[PDB]
């Protein structure tokens, strides 16, 4: 047997010029590592954006030797005990560690917003004992649930979803650095299947380059699972409504997709549709996110979808 | 013992094929670049044999010290699994060396806080432990173990496989099952092979002849559950055809007595209604977009009666447009 | 002793009072003559004796006196989810089968096992579904379940597979009626002419619905001690139904058509206090099953209904709701 | 010592509208032992709760009035905070369970429970039952099963709709008819003459229970409003007097039927931020809105219609969002396209 | 520094912009993009062009369309979205609905009444409004915590009907009679448990012609020296 190491933790940044998405904030962020002085940081966004990330990287370049021991990573809806996190958190800070004068412990803390009214102002009490020693860093998805006295201490970052261009530049140089044969229109494809999401594009390089060695369109949609593009194409640009119906029905419903899949599918290819005019492509992406709700819902039927596509051709045809 | 257990494919033989996702596997294995797996689809395709099978062949002879085999979803509850993967994951014996797989089965039964400290736990022992997710369906995942998880779907078994291994079971059970019956069967299973061993079973056992009387498509629908056809053609033949008291009185007839909920009666409706062929576009535009409002309106729950004279307003208003 | 609610007072003692349910009970007798006893599904219109024949062969099982140690009643709907089912399910089978004495060994077949009874099955999700079935696999030796739902379509098929499943047709209209006329007679309850078809008109032919609204009017006519009868207007106002005046009042606004008197008409129906989703409810069986409109008209006022009621399901004003609804009946 | 508060009746023998359900609650009162869970339901204003009160007095006697209030504190999962006004007696508990949002099933699990364990039996009043989550209301109907030898529900609502039928069908129900004109003005010529106001001729009672639309609090402080403007002395031509959130609606209502533009859009977004920022809820907004834009005469009715169809829609999405501002524009944007 | 403030105001002039909205626009600014600039500060796009979507004059309109439709258009699609929004940051966490409500919040309304700026990109009024509202509604709260007891109402209730007569008894009386009517004020406030921070919080909630800032402030200044000497000098129920 051998040892195991995926793409996508082998080659997460460690760096902050390593980070492609973000440039305001990774430019705040290098400018904090230059000026060697952390303050107290609250991180915010949408979930899955990799924003702990961002701090790791800060972490690794403001502590050149210190890294290993100088950094704290822990989860605040760990049910471990918030009160032990807020022990441990304790422990690491008054354990004092030669640095020099300005630089601090670095302490990373997930999903903050979670936390209660009473843990977050306990928080700022252990923030404002330790404030020599060790600042603080909170991840969350909506910057107001953290109280107010938090965000009035604490510098807020704003982390945004990255572009196709930077999933690109990416995947490029993973591409270049484990010489991996690719068109074009495979590239294409995993950016169109992983909208925005860096891990679930490296996780789909890595499966193609496995299963196939080339990465092209067939085979990123053959290892991808999701409905293929040109089958909910075809559903969508039917002229005859039975004939979408039947796409559907044929292709999709019966070769197992769920709902979810195929309305988000629908909406990724609509929005894409450039020979359509965008007004009909907002009422036909207005359509899908409709059905997106019901089916998020609960209800998530196939008679859904096909009143979906009804309204759909009845939008297309006028 | 269950026939899900018997006529068990406990070999790669026995698949029915997408081996890709195993050679898939295999090579990440040789390239040292297995990364944590997320097998899914309908219920017994083989994905539980596939894994022990991947297993089996990784490691050799040491099966049991290097893999554990535990359901996500079990009585226990989810303090006991993490300890049992802790204690796994954290003890080393003399030959540590490689990794070692967890397999966790019918993860799609756990909660969403289950499931976000499962996706914690094998975030932090992701250095020397590996894990493999089994799930039916991948959608009712949260995101977040989604993500960590490379996904490998498993397609529905075809329905010529599906016949042949309905064929060897009822010759295995000495079981005489009427073609209308075999039919009912594999569409109410829609590929699922527990669905329709489980079905065979309790059929077997309804039956007051255990071995000469014959299933017939009466006892397939009567054990699974489910909207005979011909009462809802019946439905639908009395609300196309007759004047609204007519139509009015037959379908809560008939959904009452037989049970049949209004969102069932909906759905086999729609499912009878798409071999028509109507004349007028319009007319499918309008009956799948009132039958959707319906169906949803119905999961918030709201008035019965006035939902049912809606489900037949939509459908004779429709036809209107022939 | 104290008060006793009617519904459970008057429930059958023993398979053979069951009145209407031929087939059910014949096959429920034919299966307790076998030793071994599977899982039950009893489905069917709702108060039609299913609890109550599930309960009566309980009791002929295990005897009066040992029936209450060896069952379990739960409410699917009632629990807060399947964790509080599952558990109090898993302490129940866990604690120790009571020990029968000996005239209950040698008077009642007593069957080792305990059998646990789950009321509004069909109301389960999935997920809470499967989640029983998989209790259940886990204690089959010693518990027996009973499914008690109205759509045996809405429980998945693999927990209805291992369920024998008996049908109860629903209560004829002359048996119900002379259930309540029973029940009236045994309590002394002086009723007027058509106030029990009333009372089964309201109910909508469920005899539990019945019987709770018959102990309601006895129990008001009781506070009311001028000794006279129980009118349909006294259980009309129990049940919370709109009179069938004001509703003919109110078709006749929507005929006449005029905007202006609709809406005055509906400012003084809200001052009332009846409820608007029972003159929603009324309005449709009022125009529905009437044989004065024509085809078109029901097509158009069967979705101008559904509308009103999905609209007022969301917990949004009555007035507005219902000034629409009148406004637009008017327009068709 | 508002004329509303002061004259408001103590007992059932002090109730003066409604004589039939008078009657009922005092038979009600004959038998404590065997006492029903009740729900009253009714318009705003007429008199539930003081005949909750007046019953709690029937029952147990005056010292139902002695009331006290408390905070009580709770912890929910995660460990969460939270704090109810309990309003109590040494006979009954007044609790408003839909202050606490969705949090509103355990409070009520919680403090049920606590009463049931301290206890013949002890009333506990729910205000607001209307607005309780069906998860609350489930609860409700378990404490009902469970604690039915202690504890005796009276709840109130405003309308029984959203009530589950679980709890309808374990619960009296009691309905509340708002009181006539007649008796409005019986009630209120009886607070004029306690509080010596000169009236020139009882028609200004009649106008007063006009406006009031069968809102008796709102009739009793559109009195006392009246007769302090005219210092005690109401005459024929005393002008009725209207809050101040409904003239500036209604002055919304003139501005939109007047001019119909995207400025005149603007400004009546300005008006709406004025309204909500001060505890104006949106639906009462929106009623309001919808009601003074219907009593128009220069309107047909084609342009009636596309208002309350307007209103219907928009009422149902204030119902499932979060901006109310959002709705109430969509709604004024909507009924100024309809009635150009 | 000051280009995270102007962040929102550059991406609501962008997507009101006319000239994306066109067939060249269209090619040249697609729906991905605007997509992706509501994906920029995802929290204040939607409250940016609500606020900003009425001061446009759109070049857009279809033939025979007015202004005023386009704006109704919008602002229903604005009412869907803030919907599809309660129900993402609800409970749910129903993140994968993250687009649905950029189409329905920013892109489609400013697709509806694109065109030049006539005026001012504003910033969004509704976090203000929204405070001041959260800080009436605690303050009315308290009031009729203190308040509960003497009055049988709920705090709507208060709030729409008591209030304006308590404005009669407890404002009217200083305008004129001045200081002789500090006892019958300072006795209505004791039947009802009001301290003088409730008068002060009271009189703030009027609108209208019943605005109290003026008046209050054309009172005399003796009149409330002795109003709050007098309530000083005697003990109050509690
Ligand atoms: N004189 C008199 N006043 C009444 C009667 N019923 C109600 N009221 C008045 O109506 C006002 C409001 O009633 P309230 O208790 O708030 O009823 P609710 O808000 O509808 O539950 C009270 O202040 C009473 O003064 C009655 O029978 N006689
Ligand atoms: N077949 C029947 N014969 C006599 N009484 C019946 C019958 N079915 C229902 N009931 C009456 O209905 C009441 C309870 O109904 P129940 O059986 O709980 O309804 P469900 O069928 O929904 O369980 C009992 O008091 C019982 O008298």
């Amino acid at each position: 047997l051998s040892l195991q190491l995926p793409w996508v933790e082998k080659y997460r940044p460690q760096v902050l010029s390593d980070i492609v998405g973000n440039k305001e904030t990774i430019d705040r962020l290098q400018q904090i590592a230059k000026d060697g002085n952390m303050p107290h940081m609250i991180i915010s966004g949408m979930p899955g954006i990799g924003k702990t990330t961002s701090v790791h990287c800060l972490a690794h370049e403001l502590l050149g030797r210190s890294y290993a021991d100088g950094v704290l990573e822990l989860n605040a809806s760990d049910d471990r005990g918030i009160d032990v996190v807020r022990n441990q958190i304790k422990h690491f800070a008054q354990k004092k560690l030669h640095l020099p004068p300005g630089k601090h412990k670095i302490v990373i803390l997930d999903e903050a917003d979670s936390m209660t009214a009473g843990a977050q102002q306990a928080l700022r009490r252990t923030m404002e004992l330790y404030s020599n020693s060790t600042r603080f860093a909170f991840a969350c998805n909506q910057s107001n649930k953290i109280i107010e006295p938090l965000q009035s201490r604490c510098a807020i970052l704003r982390y945004s979803k990255l572009s196709d261009e930077d999933v690109l530049k990416r995947l490029l140089q993973i591409i270049k650095l484990e010489d991996v044969k690719y068109t074009n229109d495979g590239l294409e494809a995993i950016i169109f299947t992983a909208e925005g999401d860096m891990r679930q594009a490296i996780n789909n390089l890595q499966s193609t380059v496995a299963g196939h060695g080339l990465v092209n369109a067939d085979n990123v949609f053959k290892i991808v699972d999701s409905p293929h593009p040109l089958i909910v194409k075809k559903m969508l640009l039917a002229s005859n409504l039975e004939d979408s119906i039947q796409i559907l029905r044929t292709d999709l419903w019966k070769k197992g997709y769920s709902s979810i899949d195929i309305v988000t599918t629908s909406f990724r290819v609509t929005k894409n549709l450039a020979q359509v005019k965008e007004s009909v492509r907002l009422e036909m992406i207005k359509e899908i996110g409709l059905t997106h709700m019901r089916i998020l819902e609960g209800v998530g039927t196939y008679l859904q979808l096909a009143s979906m596509l009804a309204k759909i051709h009845k939008l297309n045809n006028k | 013992l269950p026939w899900v257990e018997k006529y068990r494919p406990e070999t790669l033989d026995e698949v029915y094929g997408q081996n890709e996702v195993i050679t898939t596997v295999r090579k990440f294995v040789d390239e040292g670049k297995l990364p944590h797996l997320l097998f899914y689809g309908p219920p017994g395709t083989g994905k539980t044999s596939t894994i022990v099978a991947l297993a089996r062949e990784i490691y050799g002879k040491n099966y049991s010290n290097m893999v554990l085999e535990l359901n996500a979803s079990d009585d226990r509850g989810i303090d006991v699994v993490r300890n049992q993967i802790k204690d796994f994951a954290s003890t080393r014996q003399i030959f540590s060396k490689g990794f070692k797989l967890i397999i966790l089965d019918e993860a799609d039964a756990m909660t969403n806080a289950a499931q976000n400290a499962l996706r914690r736990v094998i975030e932090r022992y992701t250095k020397n432990t590996r894990f493999c997710v089994l799930a039916n369906y991948a959608h009712k995942l949260t995101p977040a173990l989604l993500s960590r998880c490379t996904r490998f779907r498993f397609q529905p078994l075809p329905q010529e496989a599906i016949e042949r291994r309905i064929a060897n079971v009822l010759v295995h059970e000495k079981l005489k099952l009427s073609p209308n019956a075999e039919k009912a069967l594999i569409e109410l299973s829609n590929g699922d092979m527990r669905r329709v061993l489980n079905v065979l079973q309790s059929c077997k056992a309804t039956l007051d002849n255990p071995d000469e009387d014959e299933i017939s498509d009466d006892v397939i629908y009567e054990c699974c559950g489910a909207p005979r056809p011909s009462d809802l053609k019946a439905v639908l033949k009395s609300i196309l055809e007759d004047d609204w008291g007519t139509a009015h009185y037959t379908l809560n007839k008939v959904r009452s007595a037989k049970g049949l909920a209004l969102i069932d009666l909906i759905e086999g409706i729609v499912k009878i209604l798409e071999d028509y062929e109507l004349q007028n576009e319009e007319t499918r535009v309008h009956l799948l977009t009132k039958l959707a409002d319906i169906e949803y309106s119905i999961s918030k729950g709201g008035n019965d009666q006035i939902q049912g004279s809606a489900v037949i307003g939509a459908i004779k208003a429709s036809f209107e447009n022939e | 002793l104290a008060q006793q609610p009617w519904v459970e007072k008057y429930r059958p003692k023993n398979l053979d009072e069951v009145t209407a349910q031929d087939h059910a009970v014949t096959v429920l007798k034919k299966t307790l003559k076998s030793a071994n006893l599977p899982h039950m599904l009893f489905y069917g219109p709702p108060g039609t004796g299913k609890t109550s024949t599930i309960l009566a062969l309980t009791k002929e099982l295990y005897g009066p006196d040992l029936m209450k140690s060896r069952i379990l009643e739960l409410n699917a709907s009632d629990e807060r989810g399947i964790s509080i089912v599952r558990e109090k399910v898993k302490n129940f089978a866990r604690l120790t089968v009571s020990k029968p004495s000996k005239h209950d060994l040698e008077n009642y077949p007593c069957p080792p096992y305990k059998i646990i009874i789950l009321d509004e099955a069909d109301s389960m999700t999935a997920d809470a579904q499967s989640a029983l079935r998989r209790t259940m696999e886990t204690y089959s030796g010693v518990t027996r379940f009973c499914l008690i739902c109205n759509y045996v379509t809405r429980i998945i098929d693999p927990l209805a597979s291992r369920c024998s499943k008996f049908r109860f047709k629903a209560l004829d209209a002359s048996n119900a009626i002379d259930r309540l006329r029973f029940i009236s007679e045994q309590e002394n309850v002086k009723c007027d002419d058509g106030v029990l078809e009333r009372i089964l008109d309201i109910s909508a032919g469920d005899l539990r619905r019945g019987i709770t609204l018959l102990q309601s009017a006895s129990k008001g006519a009781q506070y009311l001690g001028d000794g006279k009868n129980i009118t349909s207007t006294q259980v009309e106002e129990l049940a919370g139904v709109v009179p069938h005046d004001i509703l003919i009042e109110i078709v006749e606004k929507v005929k006449s058509g005029d905007f202006d008197e609709i809406k005055k008409y509906v400012n003084t129906f809200m001052k009332s206090g009846w409820s608007a989703a029972s003159v929603v409810n009324q309005l449709h069986e009022y125009y529905i099953t009437n044989d004065n409109f024509d085809t078109n008209f029901k097509n158009q006022i069967s979705w101008l209904l559904f509308t009103t009621d999905s609209r007022l399901n969301n917990g949004t004003n009555e007035h507005i709701q219902l000034l629409n609804l009148l406004v637009k009946i008017s327009q068709l | 010592s508002l004329w509303v508060d002061k004259y408001r009746p103590k007992s059932l023998n002090a109730l003066s509208h409604n004589e039939e359900l008078t009657n009922f609650l005092k038979s009600l009162s004959d038998q404590p032992r065997d006492l029903p869970h009740l729900l009253l339901y009714g318009p705003n204003g007429t008199g539930k709760k003081t005949r909750c009160m007046a019953l709690l007095e029937s029952i147990f006697g005056p010292g139902v009035y002695r009331l006290k209030i408390d905070v009580r504190q709770f912890v929910t999962a995660s460990n969460r905070k939270l704090e109810l006004n309990v309003v109590s007696s040494p006979y009954h508990l007044e609790i408003t369970p839909s202050d606490m949002g969705n949090n509103d099933r355990i409070v009520i699990q919680e403090l049920l429970k606590e009463v049931a364990q301290m206890e013949r039996y002890k009333c506990v009043i729910i205000n607001e039952a209307n607005s309780l989550t069906k998860d609350a209301q489930a609860a409700l109907r378990r404490t009902m099963e469970k604690y039915s030898k202690n504890i005796r529900l009276i709840m109130v609502c405003d309308s029984m709709s959203p009530i589950i039928a679980p709890i309808k069908s374990r619960c009296l129900l009691i309905r509340c008819p708002a009181p006539s004109d007649s008796e409005i003005s019986t009630i209120l010529s009886d607070v004029v003459t306690n509080e010596r106001i000169q009236l020139e001729t009882k028609d200004i009672l009649k106008r007063i229970a006009q406006a009031s639309n069968g809102n008796l609090r709102v009739s009793l402080l559109m009195l006392e409003s009246m007769a302090l403007n005219n210092e005690l002395a109401l005459k024929s031509s005393s002008p009725i007097i209207k809050p101040d959130w409904i003239i500036v609606i209604h002055k919304l209502t003139r501005k939109i039927v007047k001019e119909r533009s995207v400025n005149s859009l603007i400004e009546c977004r300005a008006v709406l931020y004025d309204l909500l920022a001060h505890c104006i809820p949106a639906n009462i907004i929106l009623k309001e809105l919808t009601f003074s834009l219907l009593d128009v005469e220069t309107l047909n009715t084609t342009n009636k219609s596309s208002i309350i169809e307007y209103s219907s829609v928009f009422d149902e999405r204030l119902s499932l969002g979060n901006k109310a501002i959002f709705h109430l524009e969509g709604f004024i944007a909507k009924v100024m396209c309809c009635l150009d | 520094e000051k280009n995270i403030a102007l962040k929102p105001f550059d991406i609501a002039h962008k997507m009101l912009d006319g000239q994306i909205y066109s067939d060249i626009g269209s090619r040249n600014f697609t729906l991905n993009d605007k997509i992706a600039l509501y994906f920029d500060d995802f929290d204040f796009t939607p409250l940016m062009i609500q606020e900003n979507y009425l001061s446009t004059r759109p070049s857009v309109l279809k033939p025979g369309q007015s202004h005023l439709e386009a704006v109704a258009e919008a602002a229903n699609c604005i009412s869907l979205g803030d919907i599809v929004e309660k129900k993402i940051r609800s409970s749910e966490q129903l993140w994968s609905l993250l687009p649905l409500h950029a189409v329905l919040s920013s892109v489609y309304p400013a697709s509806k009444v694109a065109g030049h700026m006539a005026g001012r990109i504003n910033f969004t009024a509704w976090l203000g409004q929204n405070s001041k509202s959260a800080k009436y509604y605690r303050l009315l709260q308290e009031i009729h915590y203190h308040t509960r007891l003497g009055t049988s109402t709920d705090k709507i209730g208060l709030r729409l009907d008591y209030l304006p007569t308590f404005r009669k008894r407890l404002l009217d009386p200083f305008l004129k009679q001045g200081a002789d009517a500090i006892s019958s004020v300072i006795e209505v406030m004791d039947d009802y448990y009001l301290t003088k921070e409730d008068w002060d919080s009271i009189m703030e909630f009027f609108v209208g012609p019943d605005v109290t800032t003026a008046i209050i402030k054309k009172i005399p200044a003796t009149v409330k020296s002795g109003f709050t000497r007098k309530y000083n000098s005697m003990t109050h129920p509690v």
